[PDB]
């Protein structure tokens, strides 16, 4: 009965708004369905893997924070922080960004309006949802059961439509590397892309730590909860395939959206796309319930300059808005500045380079502390962490190589926080 | 379903030490992490320490690390913090607080069961407690 209902949890979590979206930077960097369609099975495999190791330093430090504190107690003080500047300047606020934006994008297709209102809509979204976060967990708490019950419903409903379009079969997934898009260098293009789609797997640490006598069975649930996720990936992935293929589903951004359309046609592909503004939504919502923990975090150390103000915890609520507020304002530049799959692309980037070292930090603790209590130790002890650092050097590694640019504001962005780190180290916040 | 009283609180002198427990329904007690959190006269609450079911992981604020150790004895159901070295700055109701899960948080919103709180003053000389 207790697996099963962890194994909702996984499965819940890590399912998001991505799959509804990202195919179109997918098999637009891919150019071929075949191409694509392994990008969402080598994700799926490099999460496997990157959950089974860090449950382990998650079970070292059973605490609720997670990279903040894996990374201190390996790395140092200095590192422990970078994660949290990350967290509370790049990687919280272009969720919120990315995924408003998208939203908006997904409300005009569905409502035809105009493109310009794509941005305006995306500010509401994400201004209107710090609003309903500072009132309470009574409606956030309201928005994510909702969310996370209906998210699925276009998924099945997907699946069993595309997989039966008449137009359908292996033959829909022939092209498999098409030489006008190179395979490897547009293959680290698209797995930047398919990742996006299984993000929220990193919580799985904070969820071996929360478990008491864990082993056997923790490593059941997360082999089996996120490789649900990977063949439910992959079968609404050959569902659109069936349907669309590789030049269209690059030709929307919005992807997921005109599969429905020709699978139901009428008022069925309503309900389906309205299911996915849910599904969205509910992402920005749940981006939000998590992103404030992480100024707050920083603030209950000297860690940020305006500490006292951060920490501020509202006597009505039990939130620290102040930090939320912050994270607000640096979405809304990040919705005025870049697109959809910039965003989704520096996110990869940038929290898959401390992912990693969260990784390499395993291999480290087995031989600093062989005697610290392990409750879960990884299986198969050298080979799978190594898999997940040999992928994890691969996404870093290539898309500073393919977007210079883009892997250059996720560089700068953190290391502003050096400066800001040996400021609030001396002067403890203000 | 889970109660808590706290012990321990009092006037101190400033640089003196003072040690909190908060007693627990039992039951859970064993597979819960536990929080200590203050609330000055002025303020919001704030996170002092924490601690893992198994008492493997702790965490302390900055304001308070050194100075204070948080430990539990889940055969007696109680989490322990012991405050030395005092200043008048630590002045606050001092909360104790549960929440579902092994793994420890600074984050007050995790706690779901929270005790009354016990008073706690710091101070280098006091005015009171006549007849
Ligand atoms: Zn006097």
């Amino acid at each position: 009965v207790s697996g099963i209902t962890a194994l909702t949890v996984v499965v819940g979590t890590v399912i998001g708004a991505g799959i509804f979206f990202k195919p179109t930077a997918v098999y637009g960097a891919a150019g071929a369905p075949g191409l694509g369609l392994l990008a969402w099975f080598v994700a799926g495999i490099i999460t496997i893997a990157g959950g089974l190791t860090v449950a382990e330093i998650g079970t070292i430090y059973p605490q609720t924070g997670g990279m903040m504190i894996y990374l201190e107690k390996v790395y140092g003080r200095w590192l422990g922080f970078l994660v949290g500047w990350a967290q509370m300047v790049i990687y919280y606020p272009a969720n919120i960004a990315a995924l408003a934006i998208i939203f908006a994008t997904q409300f005009v297709n569905l409502f035809a309006l105009s493109d310009s209102t794509i941005v305006p809509t995306a500010i509401l979204t994400s201004i209107f949802l710090m609003g309903v976060n500072f009132l309470g967990t009574k409606y956030s708490g309201w928005i994510q059961t909702l969310a996370t019950i209906l998210k699925l419903i276009p998924l099945v409903v997907i699946i069993v439509a595309g997989l039966l379009y008449p137009g359908g079969g292996v033959i829909r997934l022939v092209p498999f590397s098409v030489e006008t898009h190179p395979v490897l260098t547009s293959f680290g293009s698209a797995l930047i892309a398919t990742l996006f789609a299984y993000d929220g797997w990193i919580n799985v640490g904070t969820l071996a730590g929360e478990m008491k006598n864990p082993g056997k069975m923790l490593p059941k649930v997360i082999i089996g909860g996120l490789s649900i996720v990977m063949a439910v990936y992959l079968l609404t992935n050959i569902a659109y395939l069936f349907v669309l293929d590789s030049s269209q589903l690059a030709g929307t951004d919005t992807p997921a959206a005109l599969v429905a359309s020709h699978l139901f046609e009428g008022i069925g592909s309503k309900l389906v796309t309205i299911g996915i503004l849910i599904s969205v939504f509910g992402g920005i919502n749940g981006y939000i319930i998590s992103g404030l923990r992480v100024p707050y975090a920083l603030a209950t150390q000297k860690m940020l300059p305006f500490s006292d103000w951060f920490a501020r915890i509202n006597p009505k609520t039990n939130l620290p808005i102040n930090g939320g507020l912050v994270m607000l304002g640096i979405a809304i530049v990040m919705i005025l500045t870049g697109q959809f799959n910039q965003l989704t692309d520096l996110i990869v980037f940038v929290i898959w380079f401390f992912i990693t070292l969260t990784f390499i930090a395993v291999i480290i603790l087995r031989k600093t502390q062989p005697d610290i209590e392990r409750p879960y130790r990884v299986p198969f002890y050298p080979v799978i962490p190594l898999i997940a650092i040999i992928g994890g050097l691969y996404i870093i590694f290539n898309t500073l190589i393919v977007q210079p640019k883009n892997a250059f504001i996720g560089i700068l962005l953190t290391l502003i926080g050096i400066p800001i780190y040996f400021y609030c180290k001396k002067k403890y916040g203000s | 379903q889970v109660q808590l009283v706290e012990s321990g609180g009092g006037v101190v002198q400033a640089g003196g030490s003072l040690r909190l427990s908060c007693a627990a329904s039992g039951r859970t007690f064993s597979s819960r992490a536990m929080g200590w959190f203050r609330q000055a006269p002025g303020e919001g609450r704030e996170f002092v320490a924490t601690i893992s079911w198994s008492g493997s992981y702790t965490e302390y604020a900055d304001s308070v690390k050194g100075r204070v150790t948080i430990s539990r004895d889940n055969a007696k159901n109680t989490v322990y913090l012991q405050m030395n070295s005092l200043k008048p700055g630590d002045t606050a109701v001092y909360h104790c607080a549960a929440k579902n899960g092994g793994a420890a948080s600074n984050y007050p919103n995790d706690y779901v069961y929270w005790g009354q709180g016990t008073q706690v003053t710091v101070s280098s000389h006091h005015h009171h407690h006549h007849e």
